[PDB]
């Protein structure tokens, strides 16, 4: 715990103490060190639903309307296949968010307090990101 | 003597509804949160009911309101969670609310499952030091749960409470030592305390008390810490007009009082005077005992303005104050005098006196 201190003693930016509960996550299926850790959970908590609130706006704009779909033009990927890999980067970025409070809180995070919400959220967005529609209406 | 201080009473929320329980916060000692029942006479409002009132300003508004769809018999601040309060209603369902959420109805519930609680729940409590600790909950049925505050889908640590041929002991309060979190004491209907053990190889009940003869309303241990310590000793209320001062040492009852003539309804110590403790009964009737002056009258008595049923006490953590609430959801605080409750450095010494003659 004395450790778990000097994490704070000398990590500056969010993203390295962030990485710093990567990589201690076993350790953290203590009690003891899953209860000395409390007000650092909120806040890197409320880091990554400003992370998602970003994921949420950039999906609120419409795919043709955005610059991905002119660079994946400028760059021959066709527009079809340039939403389906639009659709797919936002998915992989909304499982490494999911996976990044999964760490953060430890295991059982989808009852946890504040992992409940985000549970839902990225549950109800997966299901908004299926592209198969996509993909049967290009064969159609 | 004791002076009225104060008078807290919503028209719209409190009205026609029992007080359950009281309780001060640590970390806002100027906080009350106070429970209240189902109303009769109101079945379209909510059940269970958990105000929040202030000291700091003279304002008659309860601060906080909160509701939900059972009825609630217990409420109380998480001590290292300013911000939550944590209520045991009608079914078991360990609610809990988050003042900062503008939603009135609990933010999580514990489910109505075997491995909760599926029975009335009358105590919980949270236990232990900022780095650990546990919400420990009981229900009428004895099962006890030890919940985390921030996960409340499925306990931490759960069984059911026996003592003796497997039978179920329907714990009514309960009470923890001053800085204990293994070892706890519980009040039941049967009329007999049990010291247990929360975990451990001997994680149960582990002695039994004849005592009483009747169903215990309340008990509580000793509170003031201090230079003689005084943490073993307990006081309980029943239903049989009797207060009664134990001792985990001593099996049989150590002292009991009959002065009230009617059900005396809880019983609480004072958290900075070692021998002063206080009651409250059902024919309106609040009364300081000081054991140091007189172990045979109340030291002071004073009595509600219509005489109702009072139902639940509950001293503030300076011990200046203490609260008072009744059948009709009416909450009265009494400021307690200089001369009574301040202990003088001779006190502890006349408490161990006290208890040595006894």
């Amino acid at each position: 715990t004395a450790r778990l201190r000097d994490q704070l003693g000398t990590a500056k930016n969010a993203n390295e103490m962030f990485r710093i509960f990567s990589r201690f996550n076993a350790l953290f299926v203590r009690p003891h060190i899953r209860g000395a850790i409390r007000e650092y959970q909120t806040q890197l908590i409320q880091r990554v639903k400003d992370d998602i609130e970003s994921l949420h706006d950039k999906f609120k704009v419409q795919y043709p309307q955005s610059q991905a779909c002119k660079m994946s033009h400028v760059r021959d990927l066709p527009p079809v296949s340039g939403s389906i890999i639009w659709a797919k980067q936002i998915d992989r970025q909304l499982t490494a968010y999911m996976k990044r409070v999964e760490d953060v809180l430890g295991k059982g995070w989808e009852n946890h307090v504040e992992g409940q919400k985000l549970k839902q959220d990225g549950d109800s967005f997966r299901m908004k990101l299926n592209t198969q529609e996509i993909f049967d209406d290009w064969a159609r | 003597k004791l002076s009225l201080n104060r008078q807290f009473f919503d028209e719209r929320w409190s009205k026609h509804r029992v007080v359950s329980c009281l309780d001060w916060s640590s970390q806002y000692p100027e906080l009350l949160v106070a429970s209240y029942n189902n109303n009769e006479d109101a079945p379209h409002e909510p059940d269970g009911v958990a105000l929040v009132w202030n000291m700091k300003y003279k304002k008659t508004t309860p601060e906080y309101v909160f509701h939900c769809q059972s009825a609630v018999m217990s409420a109380t601040f998480a001590k290292f969670h300013p911000n939550l309060v944590v209520g045991g209603t009608y079914s078991g369902q360990i609610v809990l609310w988050d003042n900062r959420s503008n939603k009135r109805t609990p933010v999580q519930r514990t489910p109505l499952s075997a491995a909760a609680h599926t029975h009335p729940v009358y105590c919980v409590n949270v236990v232990g030091t900022q780095n650990a600790h546990n919400l420990i909950s009981i229900s009428t049925d004895g099962k006890i749960c030890s919940w985390s505050l921030d996960m409340l889908s499925h306990p931490q640590d759960s069984m059911e409470l026996v003592h003796k041929q497997s039978k179920a002991v329907a714990v009514t309060s309960m009470s923890f030592p001053v800085g204990d979190v293994n070892n706890f004491v519980v009040g039941s209907e049967e009329g007999s305390v049990y010291t247990a053990c929360r975990h451990g190889s001997k994680a149960g009940i582990s002695e039994m008390f004849e005592g009483h003869q009747g169903p215990i309303t309340g008990i509580h241990c000793h509170a003031a810490v201090g230079a003689v310590d005084f943490s073993h000793l307990f006081v309980t209320s029943s239903f049989d007009w009797t207060v009664k001062l134990w001792t985990t040492k001593n099996n049989k009852p150590l002292y009991s009082f009959e002065d009230n003539a009617d059900y005396v309804y809880d019983v609480m110590w004072s958290p900075t005077h070692p021998a002063l403790f206080a009651c409250v009964d059902g024919m309106g009737r609040l009364d300081l005992w000081n054991l140091n002056n007189d172990t045979e009258v109340p030291t002071a008595s004073i009595s509600v303005e219509g005489n109702p049923a009072l139902n639940r006490v509950r001293w503030t953590h300076s011990g200046r104050e203490i609260a008072v609430g009744d059948s009709e959801g009416q909450i009265v605080i009494y400021d307690v005098g200089e001369q009574i409750a301040v202990p003088r450095n001779d006190e502890w010494a006349r408490f161990g006196r006290t208890l040595a003659e006894i």
